[PDB]
């Protein structure tokens, strides 16, 4: 499951220049998903979570700090 | 010895005129000690090796050519209506004094009666520019076709990618015939999966596998008879090598469509080693027609930006 | 059809020394951001790895684009170009809070994508 | 990664996790592929590719700086400064039915020069 993270990192960013992966899979990679439609919510999800740190951050200083 | 004739009139401090088995050449030489075989009297460029790594060997050899055939390998620029017009070896120097030792230039000249074809090849420290100005004297429009081809080896041959010319359309069309060919216009496109005439698909990768034979022009000339947007092609896309880490980039300037050949499984008749790909911009499926008496400006730059 | 002359002109130039346009055709206006992803121009720059967006959202100001005479058929500032951008020479929209406008629709928008990482000023005509 | 690495304390968290309760335990294994994950695209990002800054897709001051003379030498130009709207790129491009071709706007791309700061001294060793 750690080098299922690693060749999921792995496959996203490594570029094709470098990566030790054969060109026909990774050709593909971008082939099963160059539409960006099921990407298009799921990265948006994750960098808003990351991004706005679980809204914990904005909840914390909306009623607790301002609250105070 | 008309190289020691042109060392002590433009020879300069990162230029390097050599004449041996009686072939008049020069070798190129900015600070970062990157090289590059440029065969004088042919407008053709043998052996090119920039600073890619970072050692004394960083230099890396990028185009393809065998040791003994200086005609059959490496990148030529060929000219042609249509017949090939800059087939006559009278190419000769016209000014070479361009910068000290961060970047160089040597530019050629010939004349093809009509045609006053000086050739620039530039060495700039990440970069190879290779560019075609013609000028008309007479009175008749020539309808040319300028041609770029350039033999990019590979170090393994699973590793062949351009990486960028996704959505543009494409056309299985048959190069130039070039004097400094490495596969004829009758083998490139036989034995393949891309039809013999301009057959239209639109290319749906972000990079195309180099494995076959299928050999194309990208680009739509026909849309650039209506002139609108007409959906321009990018200048510029990043060919891969994979065996090693490092990668270079074809920028054109003045040109429309870019030409790719891939080998495909034929590069076993002629070479043994180092995969090749025959790329390069041309204006041949809407050719260019100047004026009685103006000048066409096509430049082409081959770079990497690994260092 | 009614089609929308967007020209996207490269940040860098060429290295003969003038820019390098590139003429997309794509229908109408949905986002700014979805033309520049389908037509294939860069949008992101750097920002061009997956999880380096907000997938079109607007909560980072990555897709930003040096806009030039688009004050003809452009959606205002949704208060997230406003807000992401402050301080800017105010002709710089993020493609995916930018919207170009209904379908049917002809125009001569010029943009200049990726308005950091760029040498030129545009020498913009001074409006009113 | 056990051969070069840190591996047997996670090896004794899942070991230690598995036989204590199933909800707690294929989620810590689930975080960890999520932790390996955003682990190695933090390494991929810094070390592994381009540099993304002095790229000559995206820096502009960097295709100033690289190119401190043209492609064509003495033609041309003397050098060309304050490149005009060339929409048409001198093309003279005549116009369909379309909404506009050219208007009162007359707006020069003005560029930056080169042979100045031309170095940009890569990231050496500390
Ligand atoms: S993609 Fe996040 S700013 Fe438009």
């Amino acid at each position: 499951i750690a080098f299922f993270g690693i060749f999921i990192a792995y496959c996203l960013y490594k570029p094709f220049y470098s990566s030790l992966l054969n060109l026909t899979l990774l050709n593909s990679f971008q082939k099963w998903n160059s539409k960006r439609i099921h990407w298009e919510k799921l990265i948006n999800f994750v960098y808003n979570w990351s991004y706005n740190r679980g809204y914990i951050d904005s909840f914390f200083k909306t009623s607790l700090i301002e609250s105070i | 010895i008309n190289t020691e004739k042109l060392e002590d009139k433009f020879g300069r401090k990162g230029i390097k005129f050599s004449e041996s088995n009686n072939i008049p050449m020069v070798e190129l030489k900015v600070r970062n000690g990157s090289s590059l075989k440029l065969s004088l009297s042919d407008a053709h460029v043998l052996s090119y090796k920039p600073k890619v790594y970072w050692k004394d060997e960083g230099f890396e050899e990028v185009l393809y050519t065998v040791d003994g055939d200086e005609s059959r390998g490496g990148v030529g620029v060929v000219i042609v209506n249509g017949s090939s017009v800059i087939s006559g070896c009278d190419w000769s120097v016209k000014d070479t004094d361009s910068d000290a030792i961060d970047a160089l230039q040597i530019e050629l000249s010939c004349t093809a009666g009509v045609l006053d074809i000086t050739y620039i090849v530039s060495l700039y420290p990440v970069s190879m520019a290779t560019a075609l100005v013609v000028k008309n004297n007479g009175r008749k429009p020539v309808t040319l076709k300028p041609g770029i081809m350039s033999y990019l080896r590979f170090k393994k041959r699973s590793g062949a990618g351009i990486q960028g010319l996704k959505g543009c359309s494409y056309c299985p069309n048959p190069p130039l015939s070039s004097p400094f060919e490495l596969l004829s216009p009758s083998e490139a496109m036989k034995a393949e999966e891309g039809e013999k005439p301009g057959i239209w698909a639109v290319e749906d990768s972000v990079i195309t596998l180099l494995e076959k034979k299928m050999s194309r022009i990208y680009g739509a000339p026909p849309a650039e008879r209506l002139k609108a947007v007409y959906n321009t092609p990018p200048s510029k896309f990043e060919t891969i090598d994979q065996g090693r880490g490092l990668f270079f980039r074809m920028i054109r300037i003045g040109f429309e469509e870019m030409y790719v050949g891939s080998p495909g499984s034929m590069w076993d008749k002629y070479g043994k080693q180092h995969y090749f790909v025959c790329t390069g911009p041309t204006s041949m499926l809407v050719p260019v027609d100047v004026a009685s008496g103006e000048t066409w400006r096509g430049a082409m730059v081959i770079e990497h930006d690994n260092l | 059809p009614p089609a929308v002359d967007f020209a996207f002109v490269h940040s860098v130039l060429l290295p003969d020394g003038t820019p390098d346009v590139h003429w997309r055709r794509a229908n109408g206006g949905q986002k700014l951001r979805d033309i520049m992803l389908d037509s294939n121009i860069e949008l992101y720059g750097p920002y061009s790895k997956p999880l380096s967006n907000c997938a079109g959202v607007g909560t980072c100001a990555t897709c930003m684009v040096e806009i030039v005479n688009g004050k003809e058929l452009l959606n205002p500032r949704t208060d997230i170009e406003k807000e992401k951008l402050k301080r800017k020479p105010k002709n710089w929209r993020l493609a995916c809070q930018t919207n170009v406008g209904n379908p049917d629709s002809t125009g001569l928008v010029v943009i200049q994508q990726l308005p950091e990482w760029k040498a030129h000023e545009w020498n913009i005509p001074k409006n009113i | 990664i056990p051969p070069l690495a840190c591996f047997w304390s996670k090896d004794e968290i899942l070991n230690d996790s598995l036989l204590f309760s199933p909800i707690f335990a294929i989620i810590a294994c689930s975080t960890a592929g999520l932790t390996a994950f955003y682990m190695f695209r933090i390494y991929l990002l810094t070390f592994e590719g381009h540099l993304n800054t002095y790229f000559l897709n995206y820096s502009g001051k960097k295709s100033g700086s690289f190119y401190s003379l043209s492609l064509w030498g003495k033609e041309e130009e003397k050098k060309l400064t304050m490149n005009n709207t060339k929409r048409a790129s001198f093309f003279c491009n005549k116009t369909y039915k379309i909404s506009n071709n050219v208007r009162n706007q007359i707006f020069i791309t003005v560029e930056n020069f080169g042979l100045n700061t031309r170095t940009f001294y890569y990231p050496h060793e500390s």
